[PDB]
């Protein structure tokens, strides 16, 4: 067993994280005071469950997490929510005034001071694992914490950790659900400082989950909270087979191998079915062949874009619930007849597939309908680089009439940061260009 | 805990403050004894950004009143919440300003700043985690434009890396109380140029016109100009005083794309005159919100255009309604707003309405159009200036004529920013 | 009130759907890069169809297919037809044709080389020609020596030696059909069609002079000499044609070739749909094509060409664009008979 | 469409189908963020030498 580490940074990552660990104890039979009445062996273990999770004499299971935030109202909903008891006041990290949507302020001026403490906070953690994998983070890209401090949490990281992998779950902005206007310059600024130290990243597009809680799930007007529990299913979904006996991405490093054989091209799509409202009374429960065709549907993805004008990299499937693999491979032999699925001809033309036979959990009064079955397909396709050009595009609209730059400039911040970042993004423009056309 | 100092200067600026306090303390609960009386959680959530909590569950007013001569303060202290700011919060002199902006500035505002700023220390001293301050005062008198520039400048001293934010009322022929309006209020508007963060531009001409035109009345009077600037300064605090999203640093971010351009022109809905009943739909409260008639600064928008608008919805309504029709007064004239920062116009919504409405909005525009006023501004001081009309009253008080043509090329070339980015 | 952006200023088709929405008093043009727009009238290369349909509450529509251009290329439609089993490389009606790739550049060198080699060993006739994204000989050393000459890529297709020769005159032609495709995909056929006349007599004893070859209405009107002698401006249209086709042939329009033309046309769009549908898209395309077709002696209709960013015929322009914006734009943002379309029925 | 690396346990299973062949220093950092702190003395120096004035 190898432990990994999950850190949860600013009001985005906070806020799935903490939708995330609710999950996870459900899925693992851990109750709010932590207690796991399944797990036999009390005190310790080293059952796959326990690279989430640690556990104390008295039997409580603490996840392996920390949460960082420079102001407190977001997590201070951990400290007196369902699962406080979950985890102890040091691994819950708060301050008093954030960032303000600056990725300047959130890196240099506050993240100068602050990060000996977040890593010290970290390090307590790594003190208790017998072969730490690596991190887990997740944070936004607009917020000023999420971007800023984010970026230099990672750069400690490889410095401290060298030889950890390092995996990013990042939201993607969308005007439909923020009031900042400069969070292009912050997705462009963290990207370029984090992107030699992310061994793979998930991108989700705020926009997606929004169409899809509005199309599938009813809600005219989707909340944090219905956003953050779909993408929790998502996360749960790709972290399964760290947390659950298998075979295939059983560990952080297996991420990059089936998934990123470019370093710099590390950003896989992510698709997911069925998203069934459970408002409905009854829905007829999808087939794995019709899961798997909505899995090259625009509709379902983490990031909108049109996979069938790029070239796959690698595709990973992961069900779960009732598939056999009998009927997976019955499916893909129909979608490639009627699909565009198109490989670069470097790489093998093929799928890696992992079920797990329990179906996913639903939280409790939740938006999602329980379904017999579901899967999420991670697919590295030059498609999303669909996201880059539309990010660097509003980039440059703000960027050459120098709107908001003094913002940054008075935390200390070069401007020429701003070019340095904005042509790294050209050049990884370039990169996914090169590979898929 | 993102606590915010209040202060007010000058007869406008006590006058406008203690209105502000009387609607806010209404929303929130708080009684004219500071003891609250409300029946939702919502008002005390953030209560603290504004008030301070005393012994026996009291809510103080974090407000400073400042001023030059007792009279007005006076009055605030019998007004209807007179006996809620705290005693010691009262700093008055007894000379007055003579509507002298270099009395407020350098000679009897220079003598009282001092115990001003103590009283500041000891508010911010008590804060948890200060956010920055809010001054209201006019720019057209000389204590509240006078002395109160002088306070930022002092404030900014000592207080750097907070943000300060102002209400400032812009003169007007239409409104006037004395001649040398123009002259004061060039010389302050180069204070805030330099030294806010924020700066929300209330024009008399524009609240005169509200009421005469829209409103119905008659004759209008300071009181009926107040009432519209008590409903606009609350409307433009929902978002800090409420949950929501946040504070003032996040705010200017968003706001100001240049660092001098932090000049806001307000606006409210609905001002109905008493038909007064009836309910106001959602297209309707959006469609006056973007009406010039709604705004008070008295600029023309389509005479310039929107970096950034911030809107505010109050009351119980139905979000995607609002999204449809904010969507729609874009995509219907987008001519007016600026292509190159993508997704400036933001939208908020609060549950709480005010006072005797079922809903309203507010709205927060950083448009090139306020150029206009500084230009009325300017052409006013000129016609004096060319002459040296009413100096005497000035170089009285040790200023020269030099430090007007400063003032007179500042604001110039603050009017010529703003026309560079209007094309 | 609708809002849409100008991005070529070279069509002028789409000028004048520019000039109708306007009239219609209910659409709005904006400055061509401002995101905030319902349909947009792209560029014709690299149109950002990334940046498309991510404005919250804003519908958008483009008028081009991403992806059509697979079909509208040289070298491409030869590579789909040849590699799609829907048209199959046994494809009846599109000539015999080959991708060939500059030596100083996969390649079909040999094996046109191999299907030139037995036309001559056969009698047979083995007249070929060159064009890229032109040549006509009968000897396989020219056509390759002058691809050779160039670096761009190109196709060698068969000539079709027998064509329908229209008299008086003894003169080729070909025909121009305008299909619009709208954002559900239905295929729709223009009523009205164009022959592109020769206005010299078909001589096929010398390919040297191309003018009583090529019927582009550009080649006629400058190295013709009988320009205009026969018909206005070398066209033809379907009333005149379809009287000829009666006098002469004793047949008509519909049954000779119309039916042929509909059925091409419907396998072409039929079997990119899958690649270039955006049923399920966060935004909407529509596309005008120029479908360019030869007649044979036998009066067996052949596919030469598809045209992404067609012209139209001057006396058609008020007609075809109105319905644009019937079938393609209202349709999607309506206002506040006797379709002059032909819907070519198709399972989806 | 060949099948390999078949896996089976308790709770799952995995396999591949195969449809067809083919950093800055601990002390760069710091340098970074002082020169950012520095930049913002500066700044606020010149402030305040603008604000004695
Ligand atoms: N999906 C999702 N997105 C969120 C959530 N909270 C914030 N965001 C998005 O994150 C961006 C704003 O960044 P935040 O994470 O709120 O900011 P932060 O990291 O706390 O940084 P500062 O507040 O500026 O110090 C916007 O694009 C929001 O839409 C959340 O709970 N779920
Ligand atoms: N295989 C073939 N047999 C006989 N004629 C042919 C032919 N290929 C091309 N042509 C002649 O060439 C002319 C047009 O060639 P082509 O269409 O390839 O060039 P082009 O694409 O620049 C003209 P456009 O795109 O406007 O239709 C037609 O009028 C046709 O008569
Ligand atoms: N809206 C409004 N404007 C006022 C009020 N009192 C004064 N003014 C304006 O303020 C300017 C005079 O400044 P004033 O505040 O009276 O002088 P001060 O006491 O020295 O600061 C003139 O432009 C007046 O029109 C008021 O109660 N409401
Ligand atoms: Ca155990
Ligand atoms: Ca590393
Ligand atoms: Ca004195
Ligand atoms: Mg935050
Ligand atoms: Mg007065
Ligand atoms: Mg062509």
């Amino acid at each position: 067993m190898r432990e990994c580490i999950s850190i949860h940074v600013g009001q985005a990552g906070v806020q799935i994280g903490n939708a995330c660990w609710e999950l996870y104890c459900l899925e693992h039979g851990i109750q709010p005071d932590g207690q796991m009445p399944s797990d036999k062996t009390i005190g310790g273990g080293d059952d796959s469950f326990n690279t989430f999770f640690s556990e104390t004499g008295a039997g409580k299971h603490v996840p392996r997490a920390v949460f960082v935030d420079l102001e407190p109202t977001v997590i201070d909903e951990v400290r007196t929510g369902t699962y406080r008891q979950l985890f102890h006041p040091e691994q819950l990290i708060t301050g008093k005034e954030d960032a303000a949507n600056n990725y300047a302020r959130g890196h240099y001026t506050i993240g100068k001071e602050i990060i000996d403490l977040v890593l010290d906070r970290i390090r307590k953690l790594a003190d208790q694992c017998t072969g730490l994998q690596g991190f887990l983070v997740f944070h936004s890209f607009g917020g000023g914490t999420g971007s800023g401090f984010t970026s230099l949490l990672m750069e400690r990281l490889s410095v401290d950790y060298g030889k950890k992998s390092k995996l990013e779950f990042s939201i993607y902005p969308a005007p439909q659900v923020s009031t900042a206007v400069v969070e292009p310059y912050n997705s462009i600024l963290t990207t370029h400082t984090t992107l030699e130290h992310s061994d793979c990243a998930f991108m989700v597009d705020n926009e997606a989950i929004y169409d899809i809680c509005r199309r599938n799930l009813d809600i005219e007007r989707p909340t944090y909270t219905n956003l953050n529990r779909l993408i929790s299913q998502i996360v749960s979904s790709i972290t399964a087979s760290l947390r659950f006996d298998g075979a295939l991405n059983v560990d952080l490093t297996e991420f990059q191998t089936n998934l990123v054989p470019y370093p710099r091209i590390h950003f896989p799509l992510a698709t997911y079915a069925p998203v069934i409202s459970a408002e409905k009374a009854y829905h007829e429960q999808l087939s794995v062949a019709e899961i798997t065709n909505a899995c090259f549907e625009p509709a379902n993805q983490m990031v909108k874009c049109d996979p069938r004008h790029g070239k796959y990299m690698a595709c990973c499937l992961l069900y779960r619930g009732d598939v056999v693999p009998k009927d997976v491979n019955a499916a893909i032999a129909t979608i490639k007849t009627k699909r565009s699925i198109q490989f670069v001809d470097w790489c093998p033309t093929g799928f890696k597939v992992g079920i797990n036979y329990q179906p996913p959990t639903v939280v409790p009064g939740g938006d999602l309908a329980k379904v017999q079955r579901a899967v999420c397909m991670l697919s590295n396709t030059t498609a999303i680089a669909e996201a880059w050009a539309r990010l660097d595009h509003k980039f440059d609209l703000m960027y050459a009439k120098r709107a908001f730059v003094h913002w940054y400039v008075g935390e200390g911040m070069e401007e020429g940061e701003f070019s340095e970042a904005r042509e790294d993004m050209a050049a990884l423009e370039k990169d996914y260009e090169e590979v898929g056309v | 805990m993102r606590e915010i100092v209040h202060i007010q200067a000058g007869q406008c600026g006590n006058q406008i403050g203690a209105k502000f306090w009387e609607v806010i303390s209404d929303e929130h609960g708080i009684d004219p004894t500071g003891s609250y009386h409300g029946d939702s959680d919502l008002q005390l959530e953030r209560i603290n950004v504004y008030y301070n909590e005393a012994t026996g569950n009291k809510y103080v007013p974090r407000a400073i009143l400042v001023d030059l001569e007792p009279g007005t303060m006076d009055s605030v202290r019998s007004g209807p919440f007179g006996q809620i700011f705290r005693p010691d919060n009262f700093v008055f002199g007894q000379s007055g300003a003579g509507n002298n902006w270099a009395k407020g500035h350098y000679t009897e505002g220079a003598e009282l700043v001092d115990s001003v700023l103590d009283v500041v220390r000891k508010e911010s001293e008590s804060c948890d985690c200060l956010q920055g301050f809010q001054l209201t005062h006019s720019l057209g008198g000389g204590t509240g434009s006078g002395m109160g520039t002088l306070l930022i400048s002092k404030i900014r001293e000592e207080y750097p890396d907070r943000i300060m934010n102002t209400f400032s009322v812009m003169p007007s022929p239409k409104v006037s109380d004395t001649v040398v309006e123009p002259y004061n209020a060039t010389l302050s508007v180069h204070q805030l140029v330099e030294n806010t963060d924020e700066t929300y531009c209330i024009d008399n001409e524009a609240l005169y016109d509200i009421c005469f035109r829209t409103l119905k009345l008659t004759t209008p009077t300071y009181g009926d100009l107040n009432h519209l600037v008590s409903a606009t300064m609350s409307g433009v605090t929902t978002c800090l005083r409420f949950p929501g999203q946040a504070d003032l640093r996040k705010l200017a971010v968003n706001m100001v794309p240049f660092p001098r351009l932090h000049f806001f022109m307000p606006g409210f809905a609905p001002l109905t005159s008493r038909q007064q009943y009836r309910a106001l739909t959602v297209p309707e409260l959006t469609q006056q919100m973007f009406d010039s008639k709604n705004m008070m600064a008295a600029c023309d928008p389509r005479h310039g255009r929107y970096l950034t608008v911030a809107a505010i919805f109050r009351g119980r309504m139905s979000m995607k309604e609002v999204d449809e029709q904010m969507l729609n007064v874009q995509n219907k004239n987008s001519s007016y707003f600026v292509e190159w920062i993508p997704n400036n116009v933001k939208t908020a919504v609060c549950d709480i309405p005010p006072r005797g409405l079922k809903m309203s909005a507010t709205f927060i525009g950083n448009s090139t159009a306020i150029q206009e006023l500084f230009k009325r501004i300017s052409e006013q001081f000129t016609a004096m200036f060319r002459r040296k009309a009413f100096l005497h009253w000035y170089t009285g008080e040790g200023m020269d004529e030099m430090e007007f043509t400063e003032a007179e090329s500042n604001m110039n070339d603050l009017v010529s920013e703003y026309q560079q980015y209007q094309d | 009130m609708y809002t849409f952006v100008v991005r070529d200023e070279n069509s002028s088709v789409y000028a004048e759907v520019s000039r109708l929405l306007l009239a219609t008093g209910q659409w709005k043009r904006l400055r061509k890069d401002n995101p905030r727009f319902n349909l947009m009238l792209g560029e014709r290369n690299r149109l950002p169809f990334g940046r498309l349909g991510h404005e919250p509450g804003l519908v958008q529509l483009v008028n081009y297919y991403r992806g059509a251009d697979k079909l509208c290329r040289k070298a491409s439609l030869v590579k789909l037809i040849k590699t799609s089993p829907e048209l199959s490389e046994s494809c009846t009606w599109f000539p015999e044709s080959y991708v060939i790739y500059p030596t100083n550049l996969t390649d079909e060198r040999e094996v046109f080389l191999a299907a030139y080699n037995r036309r001559r060993e056969g009698r047979e006739g083995n007249v070929w020609i060159a064009k890229s994204s032109i040549l006509i000989s009968s000897e396989a050393s020219e056509l390759l020596d002058f691809i050779d000459e160039q670096g761009q890529v190109h196709v060698i297709q068969k000539y079709l030696e027998k064509p329908l020769l229209l008299e008086p005159g003894h003169r080729k032609f070909d025909i121009r059909s305008w299909v619009l495709v709208d954002h559900l995909y239905n295929i729709y056929l223009y009523r009205e069609g164009v022959l592109r006349t020769s206005s010299e007599p078909y001589n096929s004893a010398n390919f040297q002079d191309k003018t009583c070859h090529l019927t582009n209405h550009c080649i006629q009107k400058e190295y013709s000499k009988n320009y205009g002698r026969y018909e206005e401006g070398n066209e033809m249209f379907f009333e005149e044609f379809n009287q000829y086709l009666m006098d002469a042939l004793n047949t008509t329009l519909e049954n000779s070739i119309l039916l042929q033309i509909k059925h091409i046309i419907r396998s072409c769009l039929m079997c990119i749909e899958p690649a270039i549908s955006t049923k399920h898209l966060h935004y909407q395309s529509f596309q005008l094509f120029g479908f360019d077709f030869m007649v044979d002696e036998e009066l067996k209709v052949w596919l030469i060409e598809v045209n992404g960013a067609p012209a139209c015929a001057q006396k058609l322009y008020a007609e075809l664009c109105q319905g644009i914006v019937d079938v393609a734009i209202s349709s999607v943002f309506p206002l506040a008979p006797t379709s002059i379309f032909i819907k070519l029925h198709h399972h989806h | 469409m060949e099948v390999i690396e078949l896996n089976k346990c308790t709770s799952g299973q995995s396999f591949e189908v195969i449809l067809k062949p083919p950093d800055p220093s601990l002390e760069e950092i710091q340098k970074k963020l002082e020169a950012a702190e520095e930049r913002r003395k500066y700044q606020e120096a010149e402030l305040l030498k603008h604000l004695a004035e």
